[PDB]
C-alpha cells in the first residue's frame, strides 16, 4: 500500500493538480486502497471458497442463476467495465449452493481482465468443481473505455457466451437456457 | 346597506368587475351600469360591470363609499368599501 | 407453541436486546406462531386436499397455470425466499381443478425447503395424482440469504425447471410451454 | 454465538424436523451467524462512521440521494422487511460525503426496527451530524409479515416520510424533493 | 506523458501483476493517455469555446436543454462517475447556441470534480457568459465509488440542483423547468 | 381621479413598476416618466416606469397621494393610493 | 431548380466522389427537388390556408392539440432537426379547426429556422388569426448538428416554450396545459 | 473547402433567402465543413485503423457487439439516415478489440451510402481483417427521405442483415446471434 | 333505411366500382344500417335513460369515472374520431349510478359532432340531472380526418376540457381531478 | 365530384339532420372530396410508380421494411380500418428502393378492400416487379366495424400473413423475418 | 425618504431581514447595522440585517417610522413603514 500511495502521488502531480488542497490530501491513500479492492481476486482460491457446500441429490434438471452483478477492471486502459453474468448448469447428482456460484464470479471478475477471458474462466471453474453435464455462461458488459473515451458509443454493450458439455452438443438444451434468463 | 364588496381577477388594468350579489341595492347597480348573470354550475346570481376597477372606485366615492381595506385571495383582488 | 415461545425468548436476550420494553413483550408469542404458519405444510396430505376434484373429459390439450405465488423458508439459513411457480400439464382424459394445482404448491412450499428439491416435489405430486402424459414446473425465486447477507446481489434470481413425461421426450411440447407463460 | 446456536437447535426440534439429516447439520451455526449480521448495527456509532468526512464549501443548494437499499428485521414477528430509502438535505456551508449518508442507514436499519421509528432516527442522525437547514426522509418498504403470513396482501407497500427544518416550514422546498426523486 | 507512463508502471508492479505479458505491454502508455483525456478540461477557457455564438433576438421565454451526458472523474477515489445534466435558462435578449451549452459542460466535467462543486460551476459559467434572467442546473449521477467498492449500493443515484436568478426568487418559474425535463 | 394603483412583481427592490391603465392621467404619467406598451396576447394597454417601487411612492407623495393599503396577490405586490 | 441541380453538382465533385456512377446520376436532380420541399413554406400565407374555417360557438374552455410532428431545417449548418409541437389555446367565442392548427405549423417549420424563433412565430400566427384569450406553444426537438457532428450528444433534446395572453398572466391556466399534454 | 463554401452559397441564393442577414453569414463556411465531416471516411484505411490490436487467445466462442450507433448520408437525396448496427463474430484463435469493431463502422458509414451496400461492406471488412469462422451484421435505420419528404411514413424503419461463414451454413449459430442482441 | 340504401348505391357507382360483384352486393344495405347506428343518439332522452337511478346519500366527496370509450362521427368530413372520456363530479347529497354516467356519453357521442361541442354537452347534461357542486369533463380524441387525409399527422391527439361549478372557482379542486385520472 | 356531393346530401337529409346550419353547409363538398382521396388508388399503376428505381447489386441477403402505416376503407360497411404493414424480401441481384416498397402499399390500400385480399395483392405486386427469391407480407389492422358497431371488441386486431417463394419453402427463412420485425 | 420597506422569509421568529435597496439612506442602514450583498444571478444590490423582524421594528420606531400596513406575498411577509 505505501508503494501504491506514492504511485498515485506522481499521477496527481503530473496532471497539473495541486496535491496540497483539502480534496487531494487523502486521495493517494484512499484511491490506493480502492485499487487493492478491485484486484483482490488473486489471493482467493476455489477450494477455500466452496467451503464443502456441494450437496448430493438426485435432481438432474436445469439450474439457472441469472442477474449476477459483476464489476471488473479492464487491463488495456485500467478503466472499469460493469455488467451482468448469467450462469446455468446441469447437475450430475451433485448440486452446488446458489451463493457459491455468485462467489466464484467475485474471484475472477475482481482482477485485471478481458471479457473473452473472463467468460471462459468462470465456466471452467464450475466444470472443475462439480463435474456437471454442461455449463453455460453469458456475460453482458459496458466498457467505459468505449463510452467515455475514444469512440464514445454510450449505448454499446458487448455480450460474450461460453457453452460447455451438453450445452454445446445438444441444441435443445441451449434453447432452454436462453429462454428462462429472459 | 353600508358595506359593499368588489373584486377583479387576473389583472387589475382590465375588467370585468364583480359588484354585488342577489340581495344588493337595485338602484345602486343601475347607477353603476351593472348586468346580471349566472355562470353554469353556480347556484347564485351576481352583478358585474365591464369597467376596470379603478373607474368603479371613482364612481363609488361620489355616492359616499370609502375604501376600508384591500385583500388578495387566490388570483382575485378584493376591495371592501364602507359608506 | 410454548416451547417455541421460550425458544425465541433466548434469542432476544442473546442479541443484546431488552425483552421488557413495549415492542418486545408479545414478540416471543407472535413470532413463534408465525413459525408454525411457515412450516404448516407437514400436516397436510395430497388425498385430503384434492377433495375428489378430478374431472373426466376428453380434452387432451395443454393446460398451463402461471404466476402462482409461493413463499418458502430456506433450510440452511432459516431466512425466507419468495417467488413464482409456473406449472403446465397434458391431461390424459382427467382434468384437475385449477385451485388444487395451486393448493398442492401450498403443501410443499410451506416447509423448510431447498429450491432444487422444491421443484421436483410438485411435479411428482402432480404425476401421482392424475397420471398425466407430461408435467412441467418452472420456479423463479429470490433468496434473501443472497440479497441481505453474504454476497449481497440484490438483483439475482435463481430459476429451476423440471420436465417429466412427454415434456422431456418431445421437444415441440416443451417449446410451447415456455412460450405461453411469457 | 454458541447461545444462539443452541437457540435455533430447540426451534428445529420443535417444528417436527430432524436435525440429523444433511441439510440441517450446520443450520444452527449458519443461521445464528446470520442473525448477528442482521442486528450488527448496535455496535456502530455515528462518530466512528463519519470518519472526518464533512467538507466545507459554499454550496447551499439541495442534495438528494435516492434509491438507497435497506434490509431490516421487524421486531414484532422477527420476519424481514426490505425497501428503498430516499434522503435529501440542504447543506449549511458543510457538505457530507455521499457514502456516509448511505452508511448511516446501515447503522439504523440493521436493528430490530419499526418503520415509523426507523424513518425518524435517520433524519435525527443527519441533523445532529451536519446541522443542516433541513432534512427529508422517505422510506418505502414491503412487510413479509403482511405478504407471507396473516392478511396476505402481496402487493401492499407502506410509505413513511419525515421532514425536518425548512422542509417542514417551507412548502416550496418539499415540492422539489418529491419531484426529483421520481 | 512519460511521467504518467512510468507512474502506472509502478502500479502494475505493486498489485502482483506481470508487466511483461502481452496484455500489459502497452498498458502504461494507453492508460496514461486516457488519464489526460479525462482531465483535459483545464486547458480550455470559456471565451475560446463560445466562439462569438451569442445571438441577439427578442425571445424572452424559457429554453431547456435536457439529457446532456457527462462523464467525470471523482477526486477522492479517482474512480469515475457518470450521469446526465439538465440545464435551463431565461434569455435576456441574447440567446446562446445549443451546442455551446453542451460544450461548457465538457469543460467542467472533464476535471477532477465533486458533484456539489460540479453543479455550481456550470450555472456560474452560464451566468457570466450571457447575463440571463435565471439559470437552473440539475445533475444526476451514479458514483462507482459507491456501487463497486465500499457500501455497494448498485442502484443509488445522487441528484444535485442549482437555481440562480429568477429560478430562485420565483416559484412559478422553477415548477415549469422541473416539468418539461420529464 | 383620486384613486391610483401601482404594482410590482418578483422582487420589491427592482422595477419595473406598473402605474396605470388606458384611462389614466396623461400629465401624471408624464411627470412619473412612464412609457406605454402592450404585451403580446393582451387586449389592453398599460403604463410602466423602470424605477423601484419605493422611489415611485416618494414621487407620488409630493403630488398629494397617500397610501391607503397594500396587498400581495399571486407573485405581485399591489399598493392602493388615495389623494 | 436547374440552378440548384448545378449547385449540388459542385458539391459531389468537391468531396472526392464520382458523379458518373449509377448511384450519383440523378442525385443532383433528386436532392435539389428535396431542398425545395424542405423550404416550401415561404410561398404559403395564413389567409390562404385557414380557408374560412373559424367557427362561432360559445365554448370558452381549453383546447389542446398535442403530438404534432414537425420536421425543420436548421439555418446554421443546413442539417435537419425533427420533433413534436404542443399547442393549446383558449378560444374567445371563435373555435379554429383542428387541421388548420397543424397546417399553420407546416408553414413555419418548412423554412430555414432557429428553434427559439420557430416557437414564437406559431404562437403569434395563432394570436393574429383568432384573437384568443391565450396561446401556449411547447416544441421539443433533437438537433442533428448536436448528435451527428460536433459534440455528439445523441440523447440531448432541447425544449422551448412560449406562453401568451392569460397563459402568461394566470399561473393556474399554465399548470393545466402542462398536465393534459402528458 | 472554398469550393464547397461557394457551392452552398449558390444554394442559399436559389431558395429565395438573403445571405446577408446575421443567421446566414457563416452558413456557407459552417455547413461546408460539416459536409466534409459526413464524408471523411474515404481517407481512412483498415490497416491504419486496426493499429495492431488483434489478440491471440484460444477463445472460439461467440462475441456480439450490439447497439453501435451509425449516422450516414444517403446518396440519392443527400439527406441523412441514422440507426444502430449489430455485429457478431466467431473468432478463430484471434480476437479483435471491441473498439476497432466500432471504428470499422465509422469508416464505412461516414460516406455516401446505400443501406444494402453499407451492410455488406462491414461484414467483408471484418472477414478480411481476422479471417474468422463467421460474421453477422444487422443494421436498423430510419430514412429521412421517407419520413420528411415523399411518402411521409414517420414510423418506418428498414432492417438489413448479412451473414457470412458459419452464420450462413449453420442455422443453430444464427438463432443464437438473433437472441442475445434482444 | 331504403333511402339510405339507395344513397350509398350512388356513391359506389360514382367511384368507378362495380356494384355487381360479390363484395358489393349487400354493401348498400349493410353500410346504411351502420350509419343509423352511428347517429342513433337523436332518439334518446336524458329522462328515459337515467331510469330513476339517483341515490340519496351523505357522501360529498369526489367521484371520478375514467377511461370511458367514445366513438363519434365528425360532421365536417363524415369520418370517425375515437377517444376516451374522463368525467368527475362532486355530488351534493345525491349520487348518480356509475353506468348512467357512461350511458349519457352514448347519447351525445353517437351523433354528428364537433369535439368542442361534444365536451360541453356532457357536462351540461350532468349538471341538469343531479344539480351537483361541480362537474369536470376531459375528452381525448384522434381525428381520422387529420391522420388519414389532409395533413397526415398520425400521432396527433386533440384534448378538450370543460370545468363547471367549483371545479372552475376552486383551483385545489381541479388539481385533484387531474391527478387521480393519471 | 358533383354526383358525390349530391350523394352525401341525401344522407344528411335522411338521418334527421338539418343541412342548412353552419356546420353542415360545406359538408357535402368536403366529405365527397375525402371519399376520392380514400379511393384514389385505382388510377395508379405499378410501372408509373416504380420510376426506374430498381438497382443492380450483388446483395442477396434479407431486406425487411417494417412499420409501414396503411389506412384502408372496408368494402362491406364502408367504414375504415387502419394498421401496420411489414414487408420483407430476398433480392435476386436487383434491389428495389425503400420508398417504392411503401408507395406500392399506397396503391392497394387506398381502395375498397378486404384484408385477406389486401395482403395477397402487395406480395404479388412485389413478385412481378423484381422477380425476387421470396416475399413476405404481414398486415396488422383494427376494424372499426368491429370496435364501434356490432360486436364492440375495442381491443381486437386481426393479423394476416402471406409468404411466397423461399419464405414458404424454407422454414429457416421465415423464422428470421418474424424475429427482426419485433 | 419617508417610505421604507422591510421583508422576511420562511419564519418571522428568525432573520435575516431585508431593509433596503441600492438608493437607500446610508446613515440609516448604518444605524441598523446593515450589510450589503448581491446574490448570484441577480442584477441588483440589497441590504440585510441578521436580526429578527420584531427587533428591527423596535429600532425603526425610535427613528420616527410608523407601520402603515403589512402584507404576505408568496413565502415573504412585507411591512411598509412611513415616517
Ligand atoms: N441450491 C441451493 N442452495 C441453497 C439454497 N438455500 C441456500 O441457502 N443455499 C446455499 O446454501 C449454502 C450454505 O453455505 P455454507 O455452508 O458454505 O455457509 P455460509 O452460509 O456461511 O455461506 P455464505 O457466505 O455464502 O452465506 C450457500 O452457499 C447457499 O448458496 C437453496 O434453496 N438451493
Ligand atoms: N379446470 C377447471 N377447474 C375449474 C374451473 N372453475 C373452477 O372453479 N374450477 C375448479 O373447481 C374446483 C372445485 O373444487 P371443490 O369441489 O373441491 O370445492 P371448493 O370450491 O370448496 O374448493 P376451493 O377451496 O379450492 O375453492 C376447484 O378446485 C377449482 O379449481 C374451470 O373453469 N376449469
Ligand atoms: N458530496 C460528495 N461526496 C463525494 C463525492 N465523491 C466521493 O467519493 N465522495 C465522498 O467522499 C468520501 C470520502 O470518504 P473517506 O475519507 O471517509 O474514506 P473512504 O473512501 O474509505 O470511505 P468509504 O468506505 O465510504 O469508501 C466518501 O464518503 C464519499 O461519499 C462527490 O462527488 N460528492
Ligand atoms: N439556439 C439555437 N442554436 C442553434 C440552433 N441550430 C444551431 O445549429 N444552433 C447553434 O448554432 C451554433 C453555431 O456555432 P458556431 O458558429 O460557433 O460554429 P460551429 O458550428 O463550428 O460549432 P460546433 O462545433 O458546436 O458545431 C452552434 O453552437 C449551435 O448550438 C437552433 O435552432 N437554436
Ligand atoms: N374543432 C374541431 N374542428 C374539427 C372537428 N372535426 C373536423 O373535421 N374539424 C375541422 O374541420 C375543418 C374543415 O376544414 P375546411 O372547411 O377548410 O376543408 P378541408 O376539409 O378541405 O380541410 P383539410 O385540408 O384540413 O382537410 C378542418 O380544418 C378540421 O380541423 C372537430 O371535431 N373539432
Ligand atoms: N476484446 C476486448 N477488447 C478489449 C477489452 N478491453 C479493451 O480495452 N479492449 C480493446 O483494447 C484495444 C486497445 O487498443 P489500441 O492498442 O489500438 O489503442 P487505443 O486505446 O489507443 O485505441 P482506442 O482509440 O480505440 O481507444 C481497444 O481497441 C479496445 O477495443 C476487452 O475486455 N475485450
Ligand atoms: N355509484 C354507484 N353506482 C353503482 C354501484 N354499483 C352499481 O351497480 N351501480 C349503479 O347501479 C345502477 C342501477 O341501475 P338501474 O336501476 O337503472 O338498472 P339497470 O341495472 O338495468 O341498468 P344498466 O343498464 O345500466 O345495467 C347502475 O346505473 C349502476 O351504475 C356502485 O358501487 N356505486
Ligand atoms: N435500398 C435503398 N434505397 C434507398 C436508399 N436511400 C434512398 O433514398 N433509397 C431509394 O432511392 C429511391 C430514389 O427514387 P427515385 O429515383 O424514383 O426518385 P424520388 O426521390 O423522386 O422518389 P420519392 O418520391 O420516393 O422520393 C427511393 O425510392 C428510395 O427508396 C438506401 O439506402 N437503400
Ligand atoms: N377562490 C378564489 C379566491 C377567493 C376566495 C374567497 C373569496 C373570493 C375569492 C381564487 O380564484
Ligand atoms: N395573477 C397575478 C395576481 C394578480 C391578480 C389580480 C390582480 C393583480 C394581480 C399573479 O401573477
Ligand atoms: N412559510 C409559511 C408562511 C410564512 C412566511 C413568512 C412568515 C410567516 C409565515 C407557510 O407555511
Ligand atoms: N416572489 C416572492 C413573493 C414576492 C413578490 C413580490 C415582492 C416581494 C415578494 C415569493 O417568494
Ligand atoms: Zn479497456
Ligand atoms: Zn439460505
Ligand atoms: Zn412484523
Ligand atoms: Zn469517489
Ligand atoms: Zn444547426
Ligand atoms: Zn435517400
Ligand atoms: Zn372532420
Ligand atoms: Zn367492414
Amino acid at each position: 500500500l505505501p508503494n501504491l500511495a506514492a504511485a498515485y502521488s506522481s499521477i496527481l502531480s503530473s496532471l497539473g493538480e495541486n496535491p496540497q488542497r483539502q480534496g487531494l490530501l487523502k486521495t493517494p491513500w484512499r484511491a490506493a486502497s480502492a485499487m487493492q479492492f478491485f484486484t483482490k481476486g488473486y489471493q482467493e482460491t476455489i477450494s477455500d471458497v466452496l467451503n464443502d457446500a456441494i450437496f448430493d441429490e438426485d435432481h438432474d434438471e436445469m439450474v439457472i442463476v441469472k442477474d449476477i452483478d459483476m464489476f471488473s477492471m479492464c487491463e488495456h486502459h485500467l478503466v472499469p467495465f460493469v455488467g451482468k453474468v448469467h450462469i446455468g448448469y446441469l447437475p450430475n447428482k451433485q448440486v452446488l449452493g446458489l451463493s457459491k456460484l455468485a462467489r466464484i464470479v467475485e474471484i475472477y471478475s475482481r482482477r485485471l481482465q478481458v471479457q473473452e477471458r473472463l467468460t471462459k474462466q468462470i465456466a471452467v471453474a464450475i466444470t472443475e468443481a462439480l463435474r456437471p453435464a454442461g455449463v453455460g455462461v453469458v456475460v453482458e458488459a459496458t466498457h467505459m473505455c468505449m463510452v467515455m473515451r475514444g469512440v464514445q458509443k454510450m449505448n454499446s454493450k458487448t455480450v460474450t457466451s461460453t457453452m460447455l458439455g451438453v450445452f454445446r452438443e445438444d441444441p435443445k438444451t441451449r434453447e432452454e437456457f436462453l429462454t428462462l434468463i429472459r | 346597506m353600508p358595506y359593499l364588496l368588489i373584486s377583479t381577477q387576473i389583472r387589475m388594468e382590465v375588467g370585468p368587475t364583480m359588484v354585488g350579489d342577489e340581495q344588493s341595492d337595485p338602484e345602486l347597480m343601475q347607477h353603476l351600469g351593472a348586468s346580471k348573470r349566472r355562470a353554469l354550475g353556480n347556484n347564485f346570481y351576481e352583478y358585474y360591470v365591464d369597467d376596470p376597477p379603478r373607474i368603479v372606485l371613482d364612481k363609488l366615492e361620489r355616492r359616499g363609499f370609502r375604501v376600508l381595506s384591500m385583500t388578495g385571495v387566490g388570483q382575485t383582488l378584493v376591495w371592501c368599501l364602507h359608506k
